[PDB]
């Protein structure tokens, strides 16, 4: 998910501009739900995933808010000591404590029911047990017992009118999430929210700890430790799920890293390129970053250095010259199925070869498979989420940086060979593979574009629509599932705020029993594809002026 | 009027709710959610509680067990039981609003029942505050805030220890899965603060 907030000093023809692109995957019907709430302290407009009570994206006329997932480490695993004799017990602080337990029956349509038991300890639910070692793993979340309060914080923040009021609610949001602020006076802010454990000295948060008592967390760190910044010297806040701050540790996921190679740099280069940005230019960054190859920037200098002493008729050099002329923006041909330049296909094959020779080679099976992906892997329906830089490519980037990388190279990933020899062998592999399928004339290579599917199954893999309700878009775009833009104090209007969004396929997913589809079932789908947007209304006058219908209810509690 | 809820939809069908107190406000919200996205919401509810195999069968029994293994329902009910009356109103309002539209749908299914209920053979059920809270827990806290690979990390570490020996295995582990890397591009500039 990406976000760019532009404040007073960087904005052109407004005091503040917020553009959010939450990336949750693409679904039919739409992942978020549009809703305006006017009464009982509330005066809000925006859209929110699964119609939560609190609007994750929107504004109240004074301030605006947005989110990106967080990825701090707020979950650790406690290895609990069981006993062969006295089962259902576990050792904690010198006594054998009994487990909480519950029985569950799964009713099955056209099958027998199934019952099983769920176990829990002071640390959390038991994930798995090792009977051989008499160990059980408990997953322990820092937000445990604060789920409901996190939902309420997201609701109550819609009423804040300033920084102070807003951070009071951000302090109560316990999940690891980045929250962003903007207001009518042009102030902008950021908080990496959530509850983080206050761990005992010597606790490596990447691996399990014994659950017998000595490693228990001491409590939670205060909200003053949460990374946060208000009205930054730079004039802007940008995030693509990238590290909040210097020295902040990331999730313990093996596939997740905050390294020198990061896709947020792509947003930074565009915001640093212009002294000020208009609303229309802030919206335009969606289109550039959607189409940008993320590996070009990283490995072009290495490819250039290695093929510098090569002759012009050397195919490995021809591949690098193609890359050197490319700006890295993918564009569809007229056929609607192939890209105009073969760049991504070349980097994809190269990178796959480079990892097989370097990172993959140093890691024992079967963990070598964790580091092979190039990051271009999709299927015919296209990627299920955002495109990113793969773990293996982030590890390889540190290795090609030499002693300019801060990460000690315990193993030489090039295994004694000069870098350029490994780079050139991979480039030979790339030429062999691609020329075999497209031939030797690089200029007529028509490589396959990625496409985009609005899926009928939700993110769990469960149907939320019939399979024919699936929608297909020819151009894959690395962009938010929805895009929303709030512009405060526009010099070009008399309105204090102006906001836009796009919620595809449509606001409604209703289909009558005779198969008649709602009028608002898919009236936002072409708008999505062409980077368009619709206005969000807040004031009464604007809502009346664009009203298409009205319904009044009289109800007493 | 304290009993009135006015629902205005715009040109794109986006509902705006006008109401005077908490419970009427969120009752309106739930009511238009039930009008626009009932089948989606119903599948989400089953997804987040692990009750998919009841309407969809044997292919979803593992899924349902995995969902129930990952939370503790009594803990969620206890948090709901401690809300103040104002906070409780948000959740109850919303479930009541849904229930109002689900009542008319189950009363006039020939015109009001979403096609996919007939297709998949089952009908909507009434909601309580616990169901509203489990939508958010299930799809926000468990999708984006529950990530850990600590057990797999230890299996990698052990394997690097066997291949490169004890100290060397650890130093390779920090090469592949570093704790922090000081060159990472950050949202906060170093001039403002550091962890
Ligand atoms: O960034 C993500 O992975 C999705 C996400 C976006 C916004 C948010 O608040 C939580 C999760
Ligand atoms: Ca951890």
């Amino acid at each position: 998910s990406n976000m760019w907030v532009i404040g007073k000093s960087k904005a052109q023809d407004a005091k503040a501009i917020m553009v959010n692109g939450p990336q949750f995957g693409w679904y039919a019907p739409a992942y978020t739900y549009g809703i305006g709430l006017h009464g009982a302290g509330y005066d809000v407009t925006g859209n929110t995933p699964f119609a939560y009570p609190g609007l994750v994206f929107g504004h109240n006329g004074v301030i605006s808010w947005g989110s990106t997932a967080g990825f701090g480490d707020d979950v650790d695993i406690f290895a609990e000591r069981l006993s062969a004799e006295k089962p259902g017990y576990y050792l904690h602080n010198g006594k054998w404590v009994k487990m909480l337990s519950r029985e569950e029956t799964i009713t099955v349509k056209n099958g027998q029911a199934e019952t099983f038991t769920v176990w829990r300890t002071v640390h959390g639910n038991i994930l798995q047990t090792d009977q051989t070692t008499q160990t059980a793993y408990a997953k322990s979340r820092a937000w445990d017992g604060k789920e409901v309060a996190s939902l309420l914080a997201w609701t109550h923040q819609m009423k804040a009118k300033n920084w102070q009021q807003w951070t009071q609610q951000a302090a109560k949001q316990a999940l690891t999430i980045n929250w962003y602020y903007a207001d009518v006076n042009g102030n902008i802010g950021y908080v990496h929210t959530g509850a983080y454990p206050d761990r005992q000295s010597g606790h490596d948060p990447r691996l399990p700890v014994p659950g017998t008592g000595k490693w228990d967390w001491k409590g939670l760190l205060p909200f003053e430790m949460n990374p946060k910044v208000y009205n930054p010297q730079s004039g802007y806040i940008a995030n693509w799920n990238n590290s909040p701050q210097k020295d902040y540790p990331a999730s313990d996921l093996f596939a997740f890293l905050w390294g020198g190679a990061d896709r947020v740099t792509e947003i930074d280069r565009l915001l640093e390129q212009k002294p000020r940005l208009t609303a229309d230019q802030a919206w335009d960054v969606i289109r550039q970053t959607s189409r940008q190859d993320l590996n070009l920037r990283l490995f072009l200098p290495t490819l250039q250095a290695a093929t510098s002493g090569l002759t012009q008729s050397d195919p490995r050099r021809q591949l690098v010259e193609t890359l050197t002329r490319w700006d890295g923006i993918n564009l569809l041909n007229d056929d609607g199925k192939t890209w105009q330049q073969p760049g991504s296909a070349i980097l994809n094959v190269w990178l796959t070869s480079m990892l097989k020779r370097t990172v993959v080679a140093a890691v024992p099976m079967p963990f070598d498979k964790w580091y092979s992906a190039s990051g271009y892997e999709t299927t015919q329906d296209g990627p299920t989420g955002s495109l990113n830089i793969s773990v293996g490519a982030k590890i390889l980037y540190e290795a090609v940086q030499g002693d300019k990388s801060p990460i000690p190279q315990a193993v030489d990933l090039f295994a004694g060979k000069p870098q350029q020899e490994v780079v050139l062998a991979a480039l030979e592999d790339t030429w062999e593979t691609l020329s075999k399928r497209y031939g030797n004339n690089v200029s007529n290579w028509k490589t396959p574009a990625m496409a985009l599917t609005f899926r009928a199954n939700n993110f769990f893999g469960v149907p939320q629509a019939a399979a024919e309700e699936t929608r297909h878009q020819a151009e894959y775009q690395n962009r938010g599932t929805e895009n929303d833009m709030i512009v405060f104090s526009p010099t070009t209007s008399d309105r204090p705020v102006l906001a836009w969004d796009v919620v595809a396929p449509g606001q409604s997913g209703f289909i009558a029993p005779d198969g008649t589809v709602d009028k608002h079932y898919e009236d936002q789908l072409k708008m999505y594809e062409n980077f368009g947007r619709k206005s969000l209304w807040l004031t009464k006058q604007d809502v009346e002026a664009h009203k298409e219908s009205q319904e009044v209810l009289h109800v007493q509690r | 009027s304290s009993s009135e809820i006015k629902i205005v939809r715009d040109e794109y069908g986006m509902p705006h709710i006008y109401a005077n107190d908490t419970w009427h406000l969120f009752y309106g919200y739930g009511y238009v959610v039930a009008q626009d996205r009932l089948f989606q919401m119903e599948m989400a509810r089953r997804s987040t509680q692990g009750t998919v195999a009841e309407v969809l069968g044997k292919d979803f029994v593992k899924f349902d067990k995995d969902i129930r293994r990952n939370y503790w329902p009594d803990a969620i009910r206890a948090q709901i039981a401690a809300l103040s009356p104002e906070d409780m109103s948000i959740l109850q309002g919303y479930a009541d609003g849904m229930n109002a539209w689900i009542d008319k749908v189950n009363t006039n299914p020939e015109t009001l029942l979403p096609k996919q209920f007939n297709t998949f053979g089952f009908t909507p059920k009434r909601w309580e505050p616990f169901d509203v809270a489990m939508i958010f827990v299930g799809t926000m806290a468990n999708r984006f805030s529950d990530s850990t690979s600590e057990i797999d990390n230890l299996a990698l570490l052990t394997a690097l220890k066997d291949k490169y020996g004890v100290s060397q295995g650890m130093a390779v582990f920090n090469q592949l899965k570093w704790l922090v890397n000081p060159s990472a591009p950050t949202t906060i500039a170093v001039q403002e603060s550091n962890y």
